[PDB]
């Protein structure tokens, strides 16, 4: 871990997105995928009419799946982004025709340090499905592992990507969060019996353009 | 060396760890622009052929390396064996335009026609995969189209290629411990 | 650049030979590979 | 506007982007980019339809497969009028300052 | 009018709120009520957690009433603000517990210059109802008149007001737009037969605080 | 903005009126000299062909844009497929001159003959319409004539084109709300 | 100028390649477009 008994030291990381914070005492750092900053947000396709909506840049949550001893190598859970959102970010998709944002992603798999096994968490662009042999190369994508003896949290941050500078999220999902079982979960005598996997995600640098009419 | 394996930070040890010496490497052959810059054959349609790099078979050198990238950009050269004159129209053109010869039309000259064409898509880059329908790529992902009375051979060549976001690149899955093949060798 | 090897100037202007790039307002993998840890993490003996 | 001096009116133009059906009333269209104006000494009003799209360029032609217009709609409404029954509002179009056409093509069969 | 044939001169005014504009050729100017700027928007009651939402600062529209010859002096139409809003501003009221904003109000009564009669348009704070005798003093409030021989548009701009620095709009409406008939509409031979009265209103300096949970 | 619409003074508003930003435009493709500078096919007469740009069909790119100008000037290139040798004579020549080979005559060389020719009319510019007979254009509006044993293909190309006084340029009148056509797209 | 893109000099003299223009003793539409009114005709608020 490179730090120092229980989950600790410079392994304590607090992330803040808007008026929401998340702290973990077993951080293994943050993986920045493909870039450490967004490319230009004001290009010719929006004619200077885009605006940033800071109120949407905050954490929202979802359950992913329950990791059990019967899952074997290659078992995956895929979550396309953006996903259903019932807060401010979600209302933006019904109010503007074009949008772009990156993602700050935290995935946790809380069991205890007596469990064994390993999960690979990755952010993959343009992914609807993947073949079994391709899973052996999932590390080509921005990723981090969750290995119970070391950590319970994975954190990946990625920018907006796409053939277009702004997107129409109702018809295209640029990113897919994938969690894959690398080595099966072991419980032994003292480990947690199963591990529920959850995601805490925040949209970043949210820009919108093209206001829609109301339904009224 | 040991390290925290959970982090994606790359670790690249060297033979110096046990007393060896790292040598010099010359990697010109794995440069993206160089490796993609060569012709590859596709099977053509009789008359109208949409210029779409996804037609390059996935097992070929160019087809496999192209698919190992998510987004890409390039200009293009094509070499075509055809009967009659060959007309090309840019991305976005109505298909009927292929019958009008004011659009770039190369008059037949044996044994084939070779042309340099610019990228003409309305997007900043194209993609080899696109998560819209969750197969099918948007109709705008193309380099135009060509038409001749009969097209019998068509080769594509990517120029000034750029690739972004690597994707899996797979070798053959062997049945035995090692994939063995007949290698060229002086005769008997 | 690429697989090109003529020493003499192209007969056609660049404006015709290729499409022209424009700029608005960077080799990620090269930086990533260069940043790789190549040391030793603890104490070394002998 | 070409009505007589004693005919008055107030109009609204709105640009509705693709992705939702176009507004049927001025109230629903108010949420779009829009302008309202009335009649008076100056008979003409000019409004710029903005280029908004996912890609940097759009097609000039319309494909047989696209059922709803990929670039949205122009909606012209009459907010109200004062004795302008039957009067005509003449409409014209011109290229804006950054309008640009690219990639020549000869596509007509006749 | 103080300007110069038909509706004209320095009587042409264009108002812009966000990506929406409104132009009138018979302006009589703008009435600023009670102040020409807002008071402090960051006080102790929101603990520095308030934010501005510029995307809501744009025009929305409603019909008020139809002015007919049978309406007599004192006939009024009242519109409490905020009113139902199906766009971005309206969604803010379902997303944050506290809000404040002023109003930029334009009321039009388009007939022609051959109509006679007169309307008084006023913005009145804390007004649920008013007595007949009090109408004779409606000019104590920010107002403008609409007199067909001169103009078709009234424009009043007011700041947020209230005993509290931020409000809970679901239970309190600080402002009421009132349009009152001062002199009955006359049609004569060439006037419009009736005049429909419409409002074009924009919330200004919109600030929100206290994010609500989603219904999910 | 409002303005006096009765005046012909142009009014060009911009998106800045409501908070947008005007972008940069690159209009090389609508430059007159560039757009007219490409070959267009005409249907030839068997032997004698008068070089007259009004023979370019009105629906073609070149034919429509030429007709969108009242007066014009240009030099010319022609590409011709012919049997026998091809002779050209300048504007004003007796038709019999076409049989005399001291006039510019290109000996047959497969697959076609391409020639650069100068403007030779006696007028400072030519016109696409001329209000004399109020259809018919004066006989002097031509670039000379050519003749060969058989002319099977003839293409014109305007060089250094100049256009004056724009005229109507019409798109197709659609029957439905939008004129729809099959646009080139990657296959099924 | 036009749709021409060779970088090397024409082998033939200009006198032969094209007709030569003469002068006796100017882009009207460019001036007309440039002269367009792009402002706002009355007072602007907010």
């Amino acid at each position: 871990d490179k730090k120092t008994t229980t989950l600790l030291e410079d392994r304590i990381l607090t992330t803040r997105n808007g008026h929401t914070t998340s702290t973990t005492q077993s951080s293994v750092g943050v993986t920045y995928g493909y870039a450490t900053a967004e490319d230009f947000v004001s290009g010719p396709n929006t004619s200077g009419l885009e605006t940033r909506v800071v109120q949407a840049e905050r954490f929202f949550k979802t359950h992913l799946f329950d990791w059990v001893t019967s899952d074997s190598f290659g078992r995956c859970h895929l979550l396309e982004l953006p996903t259903d959102h019932k807060g401010v970010y979600g209302s933006l998709t019904d109010s503007y025709a074009y949008m772009r944002n990156g993602w700050d992603v935290e995935v946790t798999a809380v069991g205890n340090q007596f469990n064994g096994g390993c999960l690979l968490v990755a952010m993959v662009p343009e992914l609807c499905s993947i073949q079994k042999r391709e899973l052996y190369q999932l590390t080509l994508f921005p990723h981090q592992f969750i290995n119970p003896r070391t950590n319970m949290t994975a954190h990946i941050t990625v920018p907006f990507v796409g053939v277009n500078r702004y997107d129409q999220y109702k018809v295209h999902k640029p990113w897919t969060l994938v969690v894959m079982v690398v080595a099966p979960l072991t419980v032994n005598t003292e480990g947690a019996p199963q591990i529920k996997v959850y995601a805490n995600i925040a949209p970043t640098n949210v820009h919108v353009a093209g206001e829609f009419p109301s339904k009224e | 060396t040991t390290s925290a394996g959970e982090s994606a930070d790359p670790v690249t040890t060297t033979v110096e760890n046990y007393g060896g010496e790292t040598q010099i490497q010359r990697r010109q052959h794995t440069d993206v622009s160089f490796i993609m810059d060569r012709f590859v054959k596709v099977t053509p349609q009789n008359q109208i052929n949409i210029l779409d790099l996804m037609q390059v078979p996935s097992h070929t050198l160019v087809g496999a390396l192209l698919r190992a990238s998510t987004y890409y950009f390039s200009d293009l050269e094509i070499a075509v064996k055809h009967e009659g004159d060959l007309t090309w129209v840019p991305n976005g053109a109505p298909e009927k335009a292929l019958d009008n010869t004011t659009n770039p039309t190369a008059y037949h000259k044996a044994p084939l026609t070779r042309l340099a064409l610019p990228y003409t898509a309305p997007h900043r880059v194209l993609a080899t995969v696109y998560n819209g329908e969750c197969r099918t790529l948007p109709t705008s992902f193309n380099y135009g189209a060509i038409k001749a009375t009969r097209v019998t051979e068509l080769l594509y060549r990517m120029k000034r290629a750029e690739t972004y976001c690597p994707r899996p690149l797979l070798a053959i899955h062997p049945t035995e411990a090692r994939h063995k093949q007949k290698i060229v060798a002086p005769v008997k | 650049s690429g697989n090109t090897g003529s020493i003499i100037n192209n007969y056609y202007m660049q404006q015709y030979q290729n499409s022209m790039d424009t700029q608005l307002g960077n080799d990620w993998f090269s930086k990533l590979a260069s940043s790789a840890f190549s040391g030793l993490f603890g104490a070394l003996l002998a | 506007f070409t009505g007589p001096t004693d005919a008055k009116a107030r109009y609204m133009v709105a640009y509705a982007p693709p992705g939702m059906e176009p507004p049927k009333t001025p109230e629903a269209a108010a949420h779009c980019i829009h302008a309202e104006w009335d009649t008076g000494l100056n008979s003409k009003f000019t409004f710029s339809i903005p280029y908004l799209s996912a890609a940097d360029y759009t097609y000039t032609a319309s494909d047989v497969a696209e059922t709803t217009n990929v670039q949205g709609w122009v909606c012209l409404f009459q907010i109200t009028h004062g004795k302008a029954d039957g009067d005509a509002l003449v409409v014209l179009a011109s290229a804006g300052k950054d309008f640009e056409l690219r990639l020549p093509v000869d596509a007509r069969a006749e």
